[PDB]
């Protein structure tokens, strides 16, 4: 009920570290393919956790 | 024998590590591919090396 | 054997096929029936039915 | 226990649900309310709208 939300602007993103931080199965993505996040490259990014 | 973070890139049309340095399969590929996890004999607590 | 169920070691083995119009050197467990000609038949030649 | 993760025991329950074709007997849990007659109304009659 009190999910934290960070806000991601202003650095240079590399998706391909998160698979070393958390020992996770699948990267489900909805809108995108997790193959091509870096090619292509987006505005803003938040990160709900709970 | 992969770590359990590269089952998803066994597959056609992928990138990433593994289908781009290590194992690449074909875009018209007829197959199957089949992964099971081997926690029992892959692993040793000094670090399989 | 501490690690995470995403970072454990994954044994795998992949099976290709050569679908081609080579002779069938490898294939499965069918038996076999006499020919018959001049029929109106059900054929199954090498895994393709008719 | 000591087989691996393919060869454990698993406990499957099939819940099979025929549809409606005849006087229903199991619902869900939802409230009824009262029949207007001679009026656009969005009705719902055991399940489907309209
Ligand atoms: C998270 O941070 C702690 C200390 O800051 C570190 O010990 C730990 O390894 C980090 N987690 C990962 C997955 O690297």
């Amino acid at each position: 009920y009190a999910w934290n939300r960070k806000r991601i602007s202003n650095c240079v993103a590399d998706y391909s570290v998160i698979y070393n931080f958390a020992p996770f199965f699948a990267f489900k993505c909805y809108g995108v393919s997790p193959t091509k996040l870096n090619d292509l490259c987006f505005t803003n990014v938040y990160a709900d956790s709970f | 024998v992969i770590r359990g973070n590269e089952v998803s890139q066994i597959a056609p049309g992928q990138t990433g590590n593994i289908a781009d340095y290590n194992y690449k399969l074909p875009d018209d590929f007829t197959g199957c591919v089949i992964a099971w996890n081997s926690n029992k004999l892959d692993s040793k607590p000094s670090g399989n090396y | 054997p501490t690690y995470g169920v995403g970072h454990q070691p994954y044994r795998v083995v992949v099976l290709s096929f050569e679908l081609l119009h080579a002779p069938a050197t490898v294939c499965g467990p069918k038996k076999s029936t006499n020919l018959v000609k001049n029929k109106c038949v059900n054929f199954n030649f090498n895994g393709l039915t008719g």
